[PDB]
């Protein structure tokens, strides 16, 4: 329980590690739908249920296109991804041993407090709201329409122009 | 800002949520209102290089309202001691720290 | 007219979708401007006490609501009832 | 550098209400009418003085008028009050929208008495 | 291109700096770098050839990574001393990785290998926007951090941009890869004097923009992207040689012309801040930045390369040069040295 | 909170370590550029969600409207890399150095 | 005592789905003037057990050219999700109440795609690559609308919690305010849940058993167990979001009892469709749904924004 | 005739009432005859964790009769 | 925690149902039923070549709108603001520029399956 988010966090670092080794874009895309899901857990492990689901709505319909084009532009006769060579599988297993190494190194140097495996799980929320109402996220994201209505025009204009910026690149 | 066309027009385009203690959505607070306020009403009209040496009490505190680090070593030195003290004993935890209490 | 008003007639026979969309678009922004009840949306939404109303302290001033809630002074919304 | 100066375990000992939320929501609107001068002054200390340990005594009266509020329920008009929250706590969010018949039955019992 | 697409993309370009300017948050100030990153790519690719695509990819992938390395330093700063500004007591590697990323947006030390490759394989219009207008918003990150830059690495990125923008400009016959390495040379002057009175880097930018814009617009006039093509200009428009002799001997700073002014009063600010040994290494290499202008004005002006007879038709068909944009920007430079106190 | 951000900063870096070492695909580098964004979404949300800085909670979406609009312009160039070559290999575009 | 609730939540939907395989063969039959199963049981009540127990004895094809890891995970991922969407689905009081109990649906509804993409991509075959690609441009088509047709309804409701609609529908069905939404929702409940008049993905006649052709019996059932399990959700939602049955909280089994009566119609309404209409050729479906529904959606999306503020009808955030 | 369909429906029709009517009777058994008492906000959780602390650790009980 | 009790199950209900499908059919896998299908012949090409889609531009307009959809989703809470006149306008401005962005593409032949 106390070791909840350190697990969700290290399974994210790994979901972004194999993502960095650059297998075929499918098993990288799979490597991001996972880490995007895992991102919905820790964002939600610290409160707001909205923001986590968003990543887990964008980068589903995001990676649904990444499945489409890779079948048309980015794909070999043989994908040759993870269980296909030993150059990736070494630096996929020695990245994880480097992880268990490194985090276990600097709990010995428990002076900067970058990780405190003994003082773990006890510092995650920091005095939230206990008696309270109308506090969740989505009240903040809805400031696009009150008191932060410039985040709104500036991002809407990007999508108004993306629709024109994109076709002149195809044409 | 360079080409500051916000003060020239007066309007707050986006300079009203740069920091934590800045008009939260309905009426909430941003967990360090008391300290950032005391830091930034201090560093007004004294700007910059002299907000860095004399208004250091307010940042050293706001650097610990926010990071909240020294409370960890002050709360990890406890465990390190008790985990050492017990395991060779000399400490019997009370009821209200091992479970059973009278909640209120 | 005829050269504009009868163009809508085929655009209502064929293409009978954009006419609704372009209508409901033009029929959405226009109605709050000619309503009797649009004033209340920013008022029914301003009455909700989500946060606690901090009381002031009496210093010989502000002949408002005294230290009694059911006292006829103050924002007594009898408009929400009997809307 | 400094120490934190705060009460002792006996300086904040009070007769607890020891009462649940559902029954407490029921008698709330009357708890706003009565026991208001004794509760707002706590808040007026609480928001003006930003410290639990400088607004301590006023709290003891918040939990002293509420008792004198329920003591007047326990003697006068207790049974119809039990019939009220006993249905209200059946819901999953304690809505007044359902227990609206026992509400007047308790309000007329308390409009006449007290 | 369709005007409803042109105006939108000529306007996002007008938002990138202007939102990087009129915004204190380092998030509004971030997106401004992206409006200037989305909008450019549709006009890099107007011909859709194997030269425009490779530049845009080499302009996009090289420059979105920088927008992330920037955005890290905000979030790393949104945690420490929670706000949206590099306040005063932010950590170093937050900013030395910010300045890192800006140097990729601009192209300085080894971050220059994308600029000429992109400034090559591109029209001359849209060669002028990168080197002049895309360059203003990154600096608007970088004047706002007026103090509190590492004086050590801000200065190796200068010298490395004097060398690599001078050694490299010798080889290159294509004018577009020359002007790329001029931008890199002159940025070591914009960028070394950033802690040291950066009312002088706002200067060296407004000078440099007045030098290039006539030049790139002097190459639009005949679409000459080669020394051997700017050479045969005495037969097409010989009236232009009088400026380019000065536009280049100024853009490589010689005193009676204004393009020595920034190279000069900068050094004063360097000498006056007790770095007597750095400014020399620059100024000894700004002379090498004349050799491929001395050599270039020879091939252009002071020796008539052997032209073509097919060019005899060009002496019939009455071109039209712009107005208020060249005559101004070539006399408002190269003849404004005596007004230096008004500049600074 | 000070166990994930070292672990998320270290997840940004591996993706920065990935989108600088290529493996013969332009479309796996664009792909590695979105998990780069993603660690900044989360390392921005939490900072805006343990601090209860709801006023900054509009920011983790504005960051992300430019995570797909940048990918959109990114994906659309592959259409124009493929239609020259049809293979999408980064080693195939080297005819600018000339 | 919670596992005994899942046990009474998953058994009574895998045992229902099974008899939708039957009911999807008889109702279609009598329209075709042909009795369906009559023999294995009294009236075909015992045919899916044969069909089920038949499929877990045949050789699950491990094809020679494939990716055996994603091969096995897609049916694990399909039967997981569409079964796992019943968790917050509020018969009056749900197993798991959620504030964002409908974004849970949308997001997990989208992961039912990757069971169709990873399958046909793993399985090396042209006739399965297509069916994978046939979902890509299908999700691209409706998913813009399964949100806004679902937002603008939940715009004159408040929170995304599905439990609130039982109180929004305390005196009326939302079918009458929004029949335009309910029309396009019905078709968007029909593109998602690829079972359809426009199937396009398991096309027997074009793409024979698309996304599904290299799969033999063992893994094969987990799609039918997932597809016919998902037919009942996206009708069960219409019996919550648009057709509001009776709450009356002292007999909560009246909600669940009227919840039956309408969900079977909307589950029996899909059955008239498959027996009544052909497919959209896969270029119309995205010309039928970006051109005709998408503008008409944004309009009513805009109308229901100016519906309460025009009048007063602001949903409360309880 | 068509009446042979009703077995497939009315056996499917005694199969989707259970997860609705079982979801309540299983809640009332666990929650003490009350409903599950869902908590969407941070206030309704406080009342629980208060009522959890005015009794034995189960929170579906004690009220007035005390003082 | 209560949901992990629901969903680790459904993995096991799937994972326990798949192990009893590979290890209880009595298989005979040799060579020619494992090899791919193409309707009774040996496939010409290799099944993993560039597909070359034709809806490439619409996939991006979706890729932009999934943001825009996400950029709508806070409206149920935005109506619970005290202003409800910038939320009014700025909700019209977002939906309108979308349809303008959608109608431009609709005329410039974006969603038309290049052919
Ligand atoms: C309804 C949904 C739930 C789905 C699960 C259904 C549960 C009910 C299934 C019960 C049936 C169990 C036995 C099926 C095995 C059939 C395969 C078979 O014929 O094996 C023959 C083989 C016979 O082996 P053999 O000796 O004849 O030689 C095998 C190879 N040949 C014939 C080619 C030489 O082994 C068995 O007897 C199967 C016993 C399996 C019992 C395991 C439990
Ligand atoms: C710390 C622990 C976290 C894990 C650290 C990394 C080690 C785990 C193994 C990853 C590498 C395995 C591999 O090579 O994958 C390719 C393999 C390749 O196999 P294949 O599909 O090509 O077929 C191989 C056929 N045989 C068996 C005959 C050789 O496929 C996969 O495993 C992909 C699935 C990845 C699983 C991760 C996603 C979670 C599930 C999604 C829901
Ligand atoms: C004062 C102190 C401050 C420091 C002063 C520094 C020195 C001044 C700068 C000198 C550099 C500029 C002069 C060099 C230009 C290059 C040479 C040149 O342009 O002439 C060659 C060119 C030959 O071309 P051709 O085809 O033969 O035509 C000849 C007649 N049409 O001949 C041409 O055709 C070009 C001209 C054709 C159009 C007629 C214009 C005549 C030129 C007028 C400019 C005269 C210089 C200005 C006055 C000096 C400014 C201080
Ligand atoms: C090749 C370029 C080599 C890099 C430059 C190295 C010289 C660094 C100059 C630093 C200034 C200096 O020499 O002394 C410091 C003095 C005041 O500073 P101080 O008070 O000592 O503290 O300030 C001075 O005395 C000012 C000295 C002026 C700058 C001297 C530049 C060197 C000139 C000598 C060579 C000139 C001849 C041509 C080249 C011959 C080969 C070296
Ligand atoms: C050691 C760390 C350096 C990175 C490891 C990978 C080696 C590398 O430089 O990447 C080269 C590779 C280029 O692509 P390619 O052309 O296909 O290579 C063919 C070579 N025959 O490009 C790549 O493979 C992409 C590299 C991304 C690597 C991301 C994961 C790095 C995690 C391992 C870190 C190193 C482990 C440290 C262990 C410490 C020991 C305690
Ligand atoms: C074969 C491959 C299978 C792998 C993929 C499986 C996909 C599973 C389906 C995806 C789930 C959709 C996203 C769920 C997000 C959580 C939904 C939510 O927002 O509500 C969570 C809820 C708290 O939210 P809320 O109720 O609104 O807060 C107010 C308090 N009532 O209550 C909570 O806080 C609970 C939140 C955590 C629940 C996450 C469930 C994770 C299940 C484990 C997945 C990994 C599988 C295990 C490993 C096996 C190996 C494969």
């Amino acid at each position: 329980m106390n070791n909840y988010i350190f697990v969700l966090s290290s399974l994210f670092l790994v979901g972004c590690l194999g993502l960095a080794l650059k297998p075929s874009p499918i098993y990288g895309g799979l490597g991001l739908i996972v880490s995007g899901f895992v991102g919905c857990l820790m964002v939600l492990g610290f409160g707001g249920s909205f923001l986590g689901l968003m990543v887990f709505l964008i980068y589903l319909g995001g990676m649904l296109v990444v499945f489409g084009y890779t079948t048309a532009m980015a794909t070999e006769e043989y994908p040759e991804t993870w269980g296909s060579n030993w150059l990736i599988l070494g630096f996929l297993v020695l990245g994880v041993i480097m992880e268990v190494f490194l985090i276990c190194v600097l709990n010995y140097y428990d002076e900067v407090g970058v990780i405190n495996l003994d003082g773990l799980g006890d510092w995650l929320m920091y005095e939230v709201d206990d008696v309270g109402v109308m506090l969740e996220g989505g009240i903040g994201v809805a400031a696009m329409y009150s008191c932060a209505t410039w985040m709104m025009v500036v991002a809407g204009w990007s999508l108004f122009a993306g629709i024109f910026i994109i076709i002149e690149i195809t044409r | 800002p360079f080409l500051d066309i916000q003060k020239k027009l007066g309007i707050s385009l986006d300079r009203h949520f740069m920091f934590l203690s800045a008009e939260q959505p309905y009426k909430n607070a941003a967990r360090c209102h008391a300290f950032e306020k005391e830091w930034i009403e201090c560093a007004h009209g004294i700007g910059g290089t002299r907000a860095k040496k004399e208004c250091k009490i307010e940042f050293d505190d706001f650097e610990e309202c926010l990071l909240r680090y020294k409370t960890m070593r002050r709360m990890h030195d406890i465990k390190k001691q008790r985990e050492k003290l017990m395991k060779e004993g000399k400490y019997t935890p009370p009821p209200h720290h091992s479970g059973r209490e009278e909640p209120r | 007219a005829g050269r504009i008003s009868a163009f809508l007639k085929n655009a209502w026979a064929k293409e009978p979708v954009l006419v609704v969309s372009f209508s409901v678009w033009g029929l959405a922004i226009i109605m709050p401007m000619i309503s009797p009840y649009t004033k209340y949306a920013s008022m029914i939404n301003k009455a909700t006490p989500y946060n606690y109303p901090v009381p002031v302290r009496d210093d010989g001033n502000m002949p408002d609501v005294p230290s009694h809630p059911q006292d006829p002074l103050g924002p007594s919304l009898d408009w929400l009832k009997n809307l | 550098p400094g120490i934190v100066e705060l009460p002792t375990l006996e300086e904040l000992k009070v007769e607890e209400v020891k009462v649940s939320s559902a029954v407490l929501k029921a008698a709330a609107h009357h708890y706003g009418a009565q026991c208001d001068k004794t509760n707002k002054e706590f808040m007026l200390c609480r928001w003006e003085e930003k410290d639990p340990r400088r607004c301590l005594k006023e709290g003891k009266l918040v939990n002293g008028c509420a008792l004198n509020f329920f003591r007047q329920i326990k003697s006068h008009c207790a049974e119809p009050f039990t019939e009220y929250w006993t249905c209200l706590d059946y819901s999953n969010m304690q809505l007044f929208r359902h227990c609206r018949q026992q509400q007047a039955k308790f309000d007329q019992c308390v409009l006449d008495k007290l | 291109m369709n005007p409803i697409t042109l105006a939108i993309i000529y306007f996002t370009i007008f938002l990138g700096p202007v939102i990087t300017m009129s915004s204190t948050n380092l998030m509004l100030m971030w997106v401004g770098l992206e409006f200037s990153l989305l909008a450019i790519i549709p006009m890099l690719i107007n011909k859709k050839n194997p030269r425009s695509t490779e530049a845009a990819t080499k302009y996009f992938v090289t420059q979105a990574t920088a927008s992330m390395i920037i955005l890290l330093a905000i979030v790393l700063n949104y945690k420490q001393l929670g706000t949206w500004m590099f306040q005063q007591q932010t950590n170093g590697l937050i900013l030395n990785m910010t300045l890192m990323a800006l140097s990729m947006k601009l192209g300085l030390a080894p971050f220059h290998f994308w600029l000429p490759e992109v400034t090559q394989g591109i029209p001359l219009h849209m060669g002028l926007i990168l080197l002049t207008w895309q360059k203003i918003a990154p600096l608007s990150i970088l004047i706002q951090i007026y103090p509190l830059l590492n004086s050590t690495i801000i200065l190796m990125l200068a010298i490395t941009s004097i060398f690599m923008g001078a050694w490299g400009g010798l080889n290159q016959t294509q004018m577009r890869k020359i002007m790329a390495y001029s931008s890199i040379a002159h940025m070591g002057w914009m960028l070394a004097i950033l802690p040291y009175n950066p009312s002088l880097t706002l200067l060296n930018l407004m000078i440099y923009i007045i030098l290039t814009a006539p030049m790139f617009m002097a190459l639009m006039l005949n679409n000459s992207m080669t020394i051997n093509s700017i050479s045969l200009l005495w037969n097409k428009t010989p009236a232009m040689l009088t400026m380019i002799s000065l536009m280049l001997l100024s853009l490589g700073g010689l005193p009676p012309l204004t393009g020595f002014l920034p190279k000069w009063i900068i050094i004063t600010e360097l000498m006056k801040n007790n770095c007597l040994i750095m400014a020399t290494l620059m100024a000894m290499m700004a002379l090498l930045n004349l050799f491929f202008y001395t050599r270039l004005i020879y091939s252009t002006s002071l020796t008539m390369f052997p032209t073509n007879n097919n060019s005899k038709m060009m002496t019939h068909q009455t071109k039209t040069k712009p107005n208020l944009m060249f005559s101004t920007l070539a006399i408002m430079s190269t003849m404004t040295l005596p007004l230096a106190p008004q500049l600074i | 909170m000070p166990s994930t951000f070292f672990n998320l900063t270290m997840a940004f870096s591996l993706s920065l370590l990935g989108t600088l070492m290529f493996r013969s695909h332009l479309m796996s580098t664009l792909l590695c550029l979105e998990g780069m964004v993603l660690s900044l979404f989360i390392m921005t949300s939490v900072t805006s969600l343990n601090s209860n800085s709801m006023s900054s909670m509009p920011i983790p979406i504005t960051i992300l409207v430019f995570a797909a609009c940048e990918a959109a312009v990114g994906l659309a160039l592959l259409v124009k890399v493929s239609n020259t070559y049809g293979t999408d290999y980064v080693q195939n575009l080297n005819l600018l150095q000339c | 005592m919670f596992f005994i609730n899942i046990l009474t939540l998953l058994v009574p939907i895998l045992i229902a789905m099974a008899f939708l395989t039957l009911v999807e063969r008889k109702i279609l039959g009598y329209m075709q003037l042909r009795k369906g199963p009559n023999i294995v049981g009294p009236y075909g009540i015992l045919q899916p057990f044969a069909d089920a127990m038949k499929l877990f004895m045949k050789e699950p094809m491990r094809p020679l050219t494939t990716s055996m890891s994603l091969f096995i995970i897609a049916p694990t991922l399909s039967l997981t999700l569409a079964l796992s969407l019943w968790v917050p689905l509020p018969m009056p009081h749900p197993l798991i109440n959620l504030n964002l109990g409908i974004l849970f649906i949308l997001a997990t509804s989208s992961l039912s795609v990757y069971s169709i993409l990873w399958s046909g991509w793993a399985s090396n075959s042209k006739y399965s690559l297509f069916g994978a690609l046939r979902a890509v441009a299908q999700t691209i088509s409706y998913e813009v609308t399964m949100a806004i047709i679902l937002l603008s309804v939940l715009l004159m409701n408040g929170s995304y919690s599905l439990q609130t609609l039982i109180t929004t529908q305390e005196h009326m069905w939302l079918l009458l305010p929004a029949w335009p939404m309910a029309m396009m929702w019905f078709i968007s409940t029909l593109a998602e849940t690829n079972r359809a008049p426009f199937d396009l993905t398991e096309g027997e006649s074009e793409l024979v058993s698309g996304f599904n052709v290299e799969y033999a019996a063992g893994p094969f059932a987990l799609f039918f167990m997932a597809e016919y399990t998902n037919i009942i959700l996206m009708n069960a939602l219409t019996t919550i979001i648009f057709l509001g049955p009776l709450y009356y909280i002292n007999l909560p089994e009246l909600y669940s009892t009227n919840f039956m009566m309408e969900a079977l119609l909307l589950s029996s309404t899909f059955l008239w469709i498959r027996a009544s209409y052909p497919r959209f050729r896969y270029d119309q479906l995205m010309h039928l749904l970006w051109k005709n529904f998408l503008p008409l959606t944004l309009a009513l999306c805009m109308w229901h924004i100016s519906l309460p503020i025009f009048t007063a009808g602001v949903p409360p955030y309880m | 005739m068509w009446f042979e369909i009703l077995p497939g429906l009315a056996i499917m029709g005694v199969c989707l009432v259970i997860p609705g009517v079982s979801t309540a009777y299983i809640h009332k058994f666990t929650n003490g005859g009350k409903e599950k008492r869902v908590a969407r906000v941070q206030y309704q959780w406080y009342l629980m964790e208060r009522d959890r602390r005015i009794s034995g650790v189960n929170r579906y009980y004690v009220s007035k009769g005390l003082e | 925690m209560n949901l992990y009790t629901v969903i680790f199950i459904n993995i096991l209900l799937s994972l326990t149902l798949i192990l009893v499908a590979f290890w209880l059919p009595q298989m005979n896998l040799y060579s020619e039923k494992a090899n791919p299908y193409e309707c009774g012949f040996d496939p010409t090409s290799s099944a993993r070549l560039p597909f070359s889609m034709k809806f490439f531009l619409v996939a991006i307009t979706f890729l932009l709108f999934d943001l825009e959809i996400a950029l709508l989703l806070p409206l149920p809470w935005a109506i619970q603001t005290i202003k409800t006149s910038t939320m009014m306008i700025m909700a019209f401005i977002l939906v309108t520029i979308l349809s303008l962005g959608l109608a431009y593409e609709w005329t410039q032949k974006g969603l038309e399956w290049t052919e």
